[PDB]
């Protein structure tokens, strides 16, 4: 089967970065993308970035800025995503999505899910 | 139309075609 | 692009008729889709190109609405059904997803 | 439990025209369309024309296309039906025909039948 | 366009059993054909659609089979009402195309 | 009422050709083509090549391609082979397959299958020879598949065996029978063994004493 | 082209339990699947299509599910009438790909063997070259061995065995071991014997030989 499991979550100190990145297994990449989409507690879902197979479109959500740089690991099928200049507003809970509609039905291959903090 | 997210393709053993007499998603 | 939902917050007795707005604000075709999440866990997929279904989905949900104007509707409720709904748009690279939506019960 | 009622028919020289349209009670006009079927007087069936839900989708027969027309009124569930240069064969009864197949048992509904007679 | 042909409007039977008849296309139609009856002063009624399939409310003794070419209909348990004609029809389409009838008799 | 039918198919000796017809009955070949499966005596599935309709593209399978033409006819609806230089493992069952999938549902016809074999023998007829009871039957040098054998004319006779024929050494196969029989009523009843064999009509009968 | 492949190749469970076979693709197949199905001495039939829909006719226990290159299928409540063999269709172009065919039994308490007296043959011999015939009947479970011993020798390369299909009443087998030796050879020589050997069995037997009667 297809699975997604991502890691990097814990506290962190105010102020400073943080790595987050997502494991894919089950299939091989180089099709049409991935999504990062995030939920704060108690609200709704919130869409975060994009990127395609290579180089490609890197668009982000107009609430962060490009201090979100996101990008794929040129050996493995794997994908980066650096956290800084962190708010107290910014915990979460973060998921790993890749959807892509095709000729014979869905298909939408939900994450996990990580938690994210910040606090003293 | 077309989208980025759907790709344009028809396998040749199936038809692709709705009767307008039928209404779908039904079996 | 900014999209919005109505009914914020719905109740319903034991099998009834509910009716959910999801009108968007720009013009796009038929492009949308409706996901269902339960409390501590992650969505689910629930039908596409704003009319069509999902495998192994109870023939209860029918979605219907075009061009602008969207609707969602389920014949009868059932203890089971209860959960949040988000509307959802893929249109393009980006996605941007609804405001939410809640379904309880009362006795 | 719907019911279906047509009115016209009478006699009428060659060429003029005529009035007659089965409006629609019992049920509301919604998606699909509307038949007439002839019958000429001991022979068999045979199907004339079509109209769709909303204007759309009108086809006639080889033998009667170019000289029908067939509209629905704005806000009213009723059909309306023009000839125009009657001649002789076509004396018949004239039927109202509403069928589709959703989900359940097939639903049709068949109307009562007016006499048409052409002659001097 | 798409014409129906039917078997010989001749049909005789002595309240037999194994009454057969045929209605051959000239296109590729699938699956989709009914058959209607006709009482001789009434309006037309339903017997079966998608052929290979039943309808609710006959006294079962009908049914059917084929694929794009023919399409049969039997009693096998011809009471005496059954007298009537019956009447091929395909839809494929906006529109119909019914097909010339078959008329049923006994013999005496 | 679809009929799929073909025929042919024979004894071929190495290094000949054959030619194979599936013809069509019951429908119009007008859409979609017509497929050849052939399965192996006692081994799984596999594909040949196949034909779309009206002399389309045609593709063939992998260990077969470059040996075999495939053709349509237009009078009358018909698929033809044209082999050459057949080996000794290309003996087996040759089916005639079609299938296309529509809104409606599933379609697929089977046909009935021809089996070919590929040797240097001469048909013969079978031998029977009798086993003792201190009950069976036996056949030696019989060729070609298959055979029938029968007891007392008829009847299960509640415990009868028919083992599968096994390919004994230089060309010729060879098969047993054997019938449980309670150790009382001994020679009562007279049984008997009867084979029929198609491509070469013997029809002999073997009685067996005790 | 695709290749694909059956984990299991061979299945053993008793009546009203749950059986699994997987189907594992190569690169990539869109939800485009179907499994079939052949009894013995017929044609096959089509089961399930797309991977998730059933075709009408086939009884309500028969599911499976779908994903990219890793499909399965599951029998709920299995009766003792799907005893065959399954195969792992594909069709994604102009042509089809068969998979290689897994096999399902019932299973039950294990059971000897009744091995019975052998016959020599003298109408063989009158023609030619002699033959003679190990039989066993009624066994459980198939996994068994024959070998012979004239005048206590092994022999190599000589012989051929043959093993019904399972029973369809008693869900049992059978076994039927021959030798081909030349007529001189059966001149000479004065004692020969069938030993057999069974996992359901405490200890070898030993049958031997009646020659003149």
């Amino acid at each position: 089967q297809v699975k997604l499991v991502e890691s990097g979550g814990g506290v962190v100190q105010p102020g400073r970065s943080l790595r987050l990145s997502c494991e894919a297994s089950g299939f091989i990449f180089s099709t049409y993308g991935m999504h990062w989409v995030r939920q704060a507690p108690g609200k709704g879902l919130e869409w975060v970035a994009v990127i395609w197979f290579d180089g490609s479109n890197i668009y982000y959500a107009d609430s962060v800025k490009g201090r979100f740089t996101i990008s794929r690991d040129n050996s493995k099928n794997t994908v980066f995503m650096q956290m800084d200049s962190l708010r107290a507003e910014d915990t979460a809970v973060y998921y790993c999505h890749r959807n892509f509609y095709d000729g014979s039905g869905p298909f939408d291959y939900w994450g996990q899910g990580t938690l994210v903090t910040v606090s003293s | 139309n077309a989208n980025p997210n759907v790709d344009p393709n028809a396998n040749p053993n199936v038809d692709p075609n709705a009767n307008p007499n039928v209404d779908p998603n039904a079996n | 692009i900014q999209m919005t939902q109505s009914p914020s917050t719905l109740s319903a007795s034991v099998g009834d008729r509910v009716t959910i707005t999801c009108r968007a604000s720009q013009f796009i075709s038929r492009w949308l889709a409706w996901y269902q999440q339960k409390p501590g866990k992650a969505p689910k997929l629930l039908i596409y190109k704003a009319s069509s279904l999902e495998s192994g989905v109870p023939s209860r949900f029918s979605g219907s609405g075009s061009e602008t104007h969207f609707t969602l509707t389920i014949s009868s409720l059932q203890p089971d059904d209860v959960a949040t709904y988000y509307c959802q748009e893929y249109t393009s690279y980006g996605r941007t997803f609804g405001q939410g939506t809640k379904v309880e019960i009362k006795r």
